[PDB]
């Protein structure tokens, strides 16, 4: 860089820099899928997995809340 | 002489009692055994797959949180912030992904190659945006910066008062071209605050909202500033300010009437004090400009310099071992004893 | 018949060592019994219970965070932006919460409904801050907008220079007006900058501090500019500014002195010159405006599209039986030659 | 000899027992064969693989332990693309924090009132992720240096003050509004109020907003007719009717065609304001209405939660063996052996 | 919506847009506790549980530094 | 505070807040290292430890690209 002092004024440039301007907006859409969840009918009452789903499940609720289309 | 054959009698039946009892002890290690094998096969087999099921439980818990590690990750990231993101986190889109799309932006081969070269700006110019939950699939958009003007000449201009005195009174020429400009065809644009523009290297990125576009003209303002060809933007005052203001490559220093002000160093304070008037100093000329007992840092100062690192991982693996052969000898032992007993009362019956 | 009674005497000397090798064979199978026991009994068992207590503790940790799941994010959030919130995340207050919240708002019904349709933007516009913690106890406050003004007509005001020229010399006039304009009651809401107001729909949320209330009467100058009942903030210059601005619906090219500013496409290239002049030009005319070589997009630019699906979960439930028929019948086989031998000792004994 | 016919029909009966009971014992041994290689092969083997499963799922859950810090790191640099806007509890732990500030070039009683402000500290200082190197991730975080603290600073508001002398109004408006904050030889000016966070009486001002003005200024808030200083203040031809919040209350300008009053948000209006300016308190009322909008003069305070998580709980229930009633009954199979040999050898030597 | 052009200014006014204003604030006070866990006692070594805790225990304790009452 | 009204303005001064003003920057440095890792090969295939770290492995990779250094 090259930095000058101009003392007629009291100010200074500083040159050398490289412009990078944004020009336009590039959108791509992602659609993310939860994977298939065997059912675990072996556990005694609350499973570890289904309470896990299901706090997955509340999760996309509240979150579909915020969603941009209406 | 056959008070003998009485003896072997008597002979014939304790040994008819002994052949009872060890009877009566199989029997009792018959039953014994019994219940062994049912304790192992109930009490002990249940046991095992109860565990044998919570583990496949606990298996499953974690191989759900990894086979959808993007999914939960994207998840959280929209619900921290309801339904936008400040960047293009890895999560919301992979770096191939990302070198990708920017391979297919609508500009020349040389500005896809800058923006492939700064992916974090990139993320962080660009946002992402929760569009909607159906069931159970998770539906986002991203919008990536399309930087399609690069590499024109960019510079920015500080300033500080310039007062004039004589007798008492003051005369202050303040510029207020102060910010930004870069080099654009058509016109040059003016970015009037420092946070404004981004620095990365010699590259600047810039908020395109804040640009102001200013005839070219103003460049003029840095040769000659009472320059008759443009309206070079100037402020006039009659009160001393006594400031400083930092450049890029060093700092401006403006001291009037009572103030001390001076340039220092690190270990040693002060090493110039400083002439009233306007001063201009470098990064490598001090480290500090001081007015009056208000010390100014001309560069980042280095702090400490961590490393740490985490506690080791190990194994509980602890395997069980069942002594096999030794076993299989003493079965062995035993079935070669009991052939043995068959072939012995088979000699004895035929000796009769 | 002396010897046959010697033949009988030595038959039974070989009989008492066959039912005595039997013995000892028996012996060993009760030795190999009892290390088996104590080894499934001791060695076993003990192994068992304590995978079962590791079943335990891994059953209790995974337990906890999801027992404690909104706590624990809680939690992240405050310390990932050390006590304040860029937004009301959903962890800090869940759908119902916000609901119940803006219904009880201080104003009017529609306004309620609108910040009800509008959820998103509450959360973003307003903030969470950690107040304290206590033991095991986090306390923190939600600071929710409060949107009173809703439905009042808004629109934006976006301007490139106008430069005429004559003997080949420059008059520039340029609007000052630019930003967002919304109206209040007794007053018009002026936001300078473009980023003040953010669009969601056809609404607009705009940043309080950034307002600016000017009289009605600005509203004339976009009818007549240099209409007296109004100080129209216009700039006027010397020099030519050739610059693109871009609008909701399109675009403002000023082509001025020399540059070749065009109309262009995303596939195929220049489409058509553009005159020297102020040109306006549509989203729907377009796709590119071209100044020289730098290409601005009218509008944002639609790209590839993804779907990503995780990887199954399975189930390594894998339990134990135990052929219980087979091993049934050898003992309760065993139980009975057990009791007839016992009773063919009872006839041996009988006949005598 | 009636007797040896019987005698030797006897033995052959007791040669015959000991044939069946030994098949009996031969068969019980195959059942414990059958059992002992169910255990040693099918039991052993399938707790060793709930075994490796655990140590597995153990590894796991310490390896997420063991390097939270790190793992949050990642967290946070993956979802803001290399730079965190704040300094998270993560990137530097309190002592951490602590020790840097008690490193900084500043006086011992400007440290001390630093880490008093530890979490501005935090929140206006931030992370950059450097580099990732093997397993390895290096970044900086960085922390401002506060070198002046508690200099009398103030926030200056104001609303339209418009006269009317026939059908004509002027309307003076000071352009002063905003943040000042004293300083070594000035005042520093922020010009817009976001440019300045307050906490408690603590006001955090960003650096690059400030600009320098002269002491004198604050003759403004003596006399606006002062001639010292040049104070910006603007005038207009049009009643502007608004309202302008202070920290302590409010300004109100009232003019031509607004119904303006004071209310309270449980019950209705209160008092109606004259046209001109109104200065009213945050105890004098809750809002301040221009026809049908409403302004809160404070925070409504509003619900007041508390929640508090399901509890986990242990799952532990080990198993043990009934050893006791087994155990001797092997013991006396052990003598049921010993008895009957011992009777064989008195049998068999009997024979003399 | 509509987007007029004002060729005498070389400027363009878009109309159609509704406004949403902000004129006071709402707030919540929430407290969260965590839930009670059961110390398990055939530990061995360490518990993982009981790590977990001293875990959430020490984040707890670094977060109170920046808790608003100073 | 204080807070008084200038009624010859229509302005209000509010006095008696502290500044804290930024006058320079103090930076540290900090270099985080994961753990040592046990290979666990008593699993059958996939471990889940294995495939922990191949997450974090990768996470870390992804993250390499948005280093400063680069
Ligand atoms: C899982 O199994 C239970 C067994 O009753 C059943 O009720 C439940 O609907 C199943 N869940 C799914 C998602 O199939
Ligand atoms: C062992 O299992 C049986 C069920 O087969 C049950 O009745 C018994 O109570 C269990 N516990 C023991 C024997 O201590
Ligand atoms: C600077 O500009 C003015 C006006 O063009 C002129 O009077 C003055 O002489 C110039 N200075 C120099 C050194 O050319
Ligand atoms: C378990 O078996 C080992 C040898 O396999 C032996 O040394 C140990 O004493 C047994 N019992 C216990 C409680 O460890
Ligand atoms: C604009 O203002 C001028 C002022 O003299 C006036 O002459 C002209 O007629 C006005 N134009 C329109 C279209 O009203
Ligand atoms: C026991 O294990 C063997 C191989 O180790 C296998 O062939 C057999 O089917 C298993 N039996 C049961 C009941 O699991
Ligand atoms: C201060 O106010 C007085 C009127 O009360 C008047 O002299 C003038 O407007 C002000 N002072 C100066 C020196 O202008
Ligand atoms: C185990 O938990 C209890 C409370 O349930 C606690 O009082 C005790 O101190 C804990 N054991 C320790 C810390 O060794
Ligand atoms: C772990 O062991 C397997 C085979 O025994 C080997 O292929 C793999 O590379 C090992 N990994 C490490 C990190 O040592």
């Amino acid at each position: 860089l090259k930095e000058s002092y101009l003392e007629e004024s009291c100010s200074t440039i500083t040159e050398g820099y490289l412009s990078v301007l944004r020009t336009g907006w590039y959108t791509n859409v992602f659609t993310l899928e939860v994977g298939d969840v065997e059912n675990l009918t072996c556990t005694d009452g609350p499973s570890l997995i289904k309470t896990e789903l299901d706090l997955t499940k509340s999760a996309l609720r509240e979150l579909k809340t915020v969603s941009a289309d209406q | 002489l056959e008070s003998e054959v009485n003896a072997i009698k008597g002979a014939l039946k304790t040994t008819n009692e002994a052949v009872s009892t060890l009877g009566n002890g199989v029997r009792v290690l018959a039953t014994a055994v019994r219940e062994l094998k049912e304790f192992v096969s109930k009490n002990l087999t249940s046991a095992i797959n109860k565990n044998k099921c919570d583990i496949a439980d606990l298996k499953m818990a974690v191989s759900f949180s990894q086979f959808n590690r993007r999914f939960l990750n994207v998840v959280r990231q929209f619900s921290d912030n309801a339904g936008i993101t400040p960047a293009i986190s890895l999560d919301l889109m992979t770096d191939a992904e990302l070198a990708r799309a920017v391979s297919y932006m609508p500009t020349s081969a040389g500005q896809i190659k800058l923006m492939l070269e700064n992916r974090a700006m990139v993320r962080r110019k660009g946002f992402g945006i929760l569009i909607g939950v159906y069931g159970s699939s998770v539906i986002y958009m991203v919008q990536l910066p399309i930087f399609g003007v690069i590499d024109t000449p960019c510079w920015i201009i500080k300033a500080a008062p310039s007062c004039s005195e004589k007798d008492g009174n003051y005369a202050c020429l303040l510029r207020e071209d102060q910010g930004w400009y870069c080099k654009n065809a058509g016109s040059t644009v003016y970015y009037p605050n420092e946070k404004d523009c981004e620095t990365r290297g010699d590259h600047v990125f810039c908020d395109t909202a804040a640009g102001i576009n200013v005839a070219e003209q103003s460049r003029e303002c840095n040769i000659n500033i009472s320059t008759t060809n443009y309206p070079c933007k100037v402020s006039t005052g009659r009160h001393p300010i006594s400031m400083v203001a930092l450049s890029p490559l060093g700092a401006l220093v403006a001291c009037y009437k009572g103030v001390s002000c001076s340039i220092g160093s690190n270990r040693v304070g002060i090493i110039k004090q400083l002439p009233k008037g306007c001063s201009y100093i470098t990064n490598q000329d001090a480290d500090t400009v001081t007015i009056d007992n208000t010390v100014y840092q001309l560069s980042k100062v280095e702090g400490e310099q961590h490393v740490i690192k985490g506690r080791p991982v190990s194994s509980s693996f602890d395997p069980i071992r069942f002594p096999e052969d030794q076993f299989n000898v003493a079965l062995d032992q035993v079935f070669e004893s009991i052939e043995n007993s068959q072939a012995l009362v088979d000699q004895s019956n035929k000796i009769l």
